């Protein structure tokens, strides 16, 4: 027989208040404009605001591109958790480690009818979790064969109105250390996405402890001056200006995916940029991490409730830790509008490439050490 | 002059303070005012900066009171002064005291101008108001009563439980304004602080409105028997209607027009350069060169300052926009005078204006033209030294602008070809800044040492101390309108002459020449600043003798801090002065550090940081109609 899920509707699992324990940066790495990783902070950025008309269309044919044909499983969160563990002595106590996307589709299911594919491994009872890239790919192609829109919007241009927003909008060092000229001069700046950030955080829901690793734009000041304090982080969006309340719903919509994306990583502002249909960049907003779902609320535009979410994820998870138990790839799929989430034992050892021989090399060593310790 | 412009052209930007007054009782006692409560003017202030010399100088010489009969009695005037000033204003997070130190010599030369009239006026027709300069005995009894009573009040005073107080005295060189601005780039400087920092600062002089505009921090306040705010951001609303210009072939940003405004103001007058023959500030001088910056903006390709430097190339439009209007201006000027004077010598309104004018003030030949640019390219060179004194800091403490008169706007000839170049010297020790600026009379104020220098006629230097000297009233009425044409000094002749002697000094005076340091007081009360200044430097534990404050621990004063030699904390506090006229204290829970700016390396930059939220518009859309019409 399958495994299934069943997603029940939001009421199900309303009115409880499942206990978050509130996200800690522990390691940190950087991609620079070749993809080459390193540990720490060296691509992180400072925000500093863009000239308020700018054209987001401008240098379009000169972006440089991450080819997503590329697989890179969970290498750089793999390799950024197991330094830290090679610098404290011990394992880390979270069980289950991914990436932030799939922790965002999960919290997601709830509310949204799309469909989704992952892979997950299990070893040394901890869990591994990543989207299928054959499916992503799949769906990228059938996306990219549909004809277009009678406003002639490429989807690639509007992945370029998000990039380019970007560029406009950060600064590489603190407002004290820039020259005017590095300020004024970035509308002529090329747009790179290879380049990147990454935070690695310890959180966790009811009874289970969680590692995520994701992406963070920049941060609005220096990081404080001993772990696990809050940091000022930002995440930078755009979206089409609000020219009437049939837009407002579409935006309440998003701010459901921009809440959970901004919370899990501790992320306290957003702020969002908003174009006109050309591409003309016309006004700027701030909003708080811990008040757009009452702001959502209060319109009532939209009938979503994070503590939905954050329940729904920690029964799932554990779920998973009830199902999952040995090694081998596991398949868990989100058929279009499906009420059940599908899960199957795919390959019966190993990892596919989930899992690096190096992390496997490093945990082998940690459980000698252990042993050599007793 | 500048106040009745000011207040006449922009009256939105004044508002008068709300000043809450002490009770007293039936048996005459005072009851202090309580000032942990909130402010009673609305809004909260994080800083106050207090230029010190607006103080001293009127308790000395007051125009509503008998003179002190002693120095004591005038230091109890000047914490009751300063008492009233905090109790007003009540500052959260800092409270900073700047006295003036050494001044940079393009400065002196004023204050010598200045102190040689107050000479002679003595000499023509008790404390010498000339003791009030760095180093006398008058400054050192100041320096020591200023402590006593920041310590005293961080005993005594639950308002300042929470404050930190930093000290800048005569020991330490610079003028207060010139002090104070430094102090505040630096914190603007530093990654961590507030944008919304909300500012004061009290002083008398009208360069404080200037300097408000030239910190670009948007809700800072100027302070100054009742009393009046001044605030920047609503002169900044009348500028953002009255410089605006459409179509122009660059991006439009506002901070570059306030800049611009800001030298355009500094260029009709400053207390650096004599100011020119075409310009007074009674003619609205600013409109003339306002309207002439409006008409060149579409065409200079850009905007004449960046970060407090110059662009001379764009500076050649605007003196040439003045040199088509002089013959014009001189004309208007003398009708409008010779018209008032009938109703109630070097003939500017007639032909040959200049080369009488050469003649009479300058003693040249009038053919010499390329002298008239001379003087015209040393005057540019001023101008370039004025603004970068005030947006970056002291360029050169030993330049200085050689004549008593101005060039006309005529006479500057290719700006665009022009180099400028500084070198920032050597500071003038304590000493050298008092035989610089004073004349004989006043000698009292200096060691018996250097005394002959001034009066003997073998002296190798007499001749920087006339005992009579020309002053040129210059058709103005009054001998404070009018020019003294005093020498001036020949500065390495000065230095000679006291590096010659010096070893005939008193080890007191020895010592009292050395320069000095800032000092930061905080109270024992203050959560967590005072955890790390006594854990860090007082500690069994003990650390290295410098510390770097952490902004989330200090609230958000940035800097670093440094361990004092032979001080001891916790003692008694012991007043310094013979009558024991103020109270001594058993334990003093106040402690004491020496204190180090974020050192600017950068230029600084005229924009606003990230996260500024603008106050809502002071003026109506009828209010930036009207001053868009006029
Ligand atoms: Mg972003």
């Amino acid at each position: 027989m399958p495994i299934e899920f069943t997603i029940q509707p939001p009421d199900h699992y309303a009115g409880v208040n499942e206990p978050v324990k509130r996200p800690r940066e522990f390691t940190c790495f950087s991609y620079d404009r070749e993809r080459r990783f390193h540990l720490g902070d060296r691509s992180l950025k400072w925000f500093y605001p863009a000239y308020i008309p700018s054209d987001l269309s401008r240098g379009y044919q000169n972006w440089q591109r991450h080819d997503d044909s590329i697989d890179e499983h969970l290498d750089g969160l793999l390799a950024a958790i197991a330094d830290y563990e090679k610098q404290t002595g011990k394992p880390i106590d979270a069980h289950v480690t991914t990436w932030r996307g799939m922790m965002t589709k999960i919290m997601a299911t709830p509310y949204d009818q799309e469909e989704w594919e992952m892979n997950a491994t299990f070893y040394r009872g901890c869990i591994f979790i990543e989207e299928n890239h054959a499916f992503a790919r799949r769906k990228k192609m059938m996306e990219s064969s549909r004809p277009a829109r009678s406003d002639g919007i490429s989807p690639n241009l509007m992945q370029y109105w998000g990039y380019k927003f970007e560029t406009l909008s950060t600064i590489p060092r603190p407002w004290g250390e820039v020259s005017r000229d590095e300020i004024e001069s970035r509308d002529d700046e090329i747009v790179n996405n290879m380049e990147q950030y990454c935070s690695v955080v310890r959180t966790g829901f009811g009874n289970t402890i969680v590692c995520l690793g994701g992406e963070v734009d920049a941060i609005w000041d220096a990081k404080p001056e001993t772990p696990g304090e809050p940091i000022n982080w930002v995440e930078l969006k755009t979206s089409r200006m609000i020219t009437n309340t049939g837009i407002q719903t579409a935006f309440d919509q998003k701010l459901l995916k921009y809440w959970i994306q901004s919370f899990l990583l501790g992320v306290p502002r957003i702020i969002v940029g908003f174009r006109d249909q050309d591409g003309i960049l016309r006004s700027m907003e701030e909003y708080e991490t811990l008040n757009i779902p009452y702001e959502v609320r209060r319109r009532g535009l939209a009938k979503w409730d994070g503590n939905v979410c954050i329940r729904f994820a920690a029964l799932f998870l554990q779920w998973l830790r009830l199902n999952i138990t040995e090694e081998g790839v596991w398949r868990i799929r989100r058929p279009f509008r499906g009420s059940r989430i599908e899960l199957t034992k795919i390959e019966q050892v190993g990892h596919g490439a989930i899992i690096t021989e190096e992390f496997m090399n490093w945990r082998i060593k940690l459980d000698l050490q252990k042993a050599k310790q007793q | 002059a500048a106040f009745r412009w000011l207040s006449n052209k922009y009256p939105k930007i004044i508002s008068p303070v709300v000043e809450e007054r002490p009770i007293v009782m039936p048996d005459g006692t005072e009851i202090p005012v309580d000032a942990t409560r909130p402010n009673p003017n609305g809004e909260e202030f994080d800083n106050l900066y207090l230029d010190m010399n607006g103080i001293v100088h009127p308790c000395s010489h007051p125009e509503d009171k008998p003179a002190p009969k002693d120095e004591e009695e005038m230091m109890i005037e000047i914490f009751k002064y300063t008492d009233r000033i905090v109790k007003m204003v009540r500052p959260r997070k800092i409270l900073m005291i700047a006295v003036d130190g050494v001044a940079p010599r393009a400065k002196m030369n004023q204050q010598r101008s200045r102190r040689f009239r107050a000479a002679q006026e003595a000499k023509e027709k008790a404390f010498d108001s000339n003791s009030i300069t760095p180093g006398t005995p008058f400054m050192d009894i100041l320096a020591a009563s200023l402590r006593y009573w920041c310590a005293y009040k961080l005993n005594t005073d639950p308002a300042w439980a929470k404050l930190k107080v930093i000290i800048s005295d005569a020991t330490v060189p610079g003028e207060g304004e010139h002090k104070i601005m430094e102090f505040i780039r630096s914190q603007r400087s530093s990654p961590e602080h507030n944008p919304n920092t909300r500012h004061v600062i009290y002083g008398l002089d009208a360069d404080l409105i200037m300097l408000g505009l030239a910190t670009h921090e948007p809700h800072f306040r100027v302070l100054r028997k009742p009393f009046i705010w001044l605030h920047v951001s609503i002169l900044r609303e009348y500028l953002a209607a009255e410089l605006e210009v459409p179509n122009l072939p660059f991006r439009w940003d506002l901070e570059r027009a306030i800049d611009d405004w800001v030298f355009l103001c500094f260029f009709v007058g400053n207390d650096f350069l004599p100011h020119l023959p075409a310009l007074e500030i009674r003619e609205n001088g600013i409109d003339t060169l306002t309207a002439i910056w409006k008409d060149n903006l579409p065409i200079m390709g850009g905007y004449l300052t960046k970060d407090g430097h110059v662009d001379l190339e764009r500076a050649q439009y605007i003196l040439n926009g003045l040199a088509k209007q002089e013959d014009a201006i001189f004309r208007r000027r003398r009708e409008v005078e010779e018209r008032r004077e009938a109703n109630a010598t070097v003939r500017l309104w007639e032909e040959g204006y200049a080369d009488r004018y050469y003649e009479q003030k300058f003693k040249v030949d009038p053919k010499d033209i390329e002298f008239r640019h001379k003087v015209g390219r040393a005057y540019a060179e001023g101008l370039a030294w004025v603004l970068q004194y005030y947006y970056q800091g002291c360029p050169s403490w030993e330049w200085f602008y050689p004549y008593h008169y101005a060039p006309f706007a005529a006479d500057f000839v290719d700006l665009a070809k022009m180099e400028i170049k500084f070198e920032k010297g050597r500071i003038s020790r304590p000493f050298e800044q008092l035989m610089s600026v004073l004349p004989a009379a006043s000698r009292h104020a200096i060691p018996e040492v250097y005394h002959d220098l001034m009066t003997d006629p073998n002296s190798p230097i007499i001749d920087f101390y006339p005992e009579e000297f020309e002053i040129d009233l210059n058709g103005k009425k009054m001998a404070w309108q009018g020019v003294a044409l005093l020498p001036f000094i020949e500065m390495p002749r000065l230095l000679a002459a006291m590096k010659e002697r010096e070893h005939l000094l008193s080890e007191e005076d020895r010592a009292r020449n050395e320069p000095g340091f800032d000092v930061l007081l905080i109270s024992d009360a203050h959560p967590g600043l005072y955890e790390d200044i006594t854990s860090h430097f007082y500690s069994k534990k003990q650390g290295a003798p410098k510390f770097k404050l952490n902004p989330r621990r200090s609230d958000g004063l940035a800097g670093k801090v440094e361990k004092i030699e032979g001080y001891v904390p916790h003692g008694s506090l012991v007043y310094p002065l013979a009558r024991n006229s103020m109270p001594d204290v058993d334990y003093d829970r106040s402690i004491t550090v020496r204190y180090i700016m974020p050192s600017s390396a950068h230029q600084h930059k005229s924009m606003l940081l990230r996260g500024v939220k603008l106050p809502p518009p002071a003026l109506s859309r009828s209010d930036i109609e009207i001053i868009r019409s006029k």
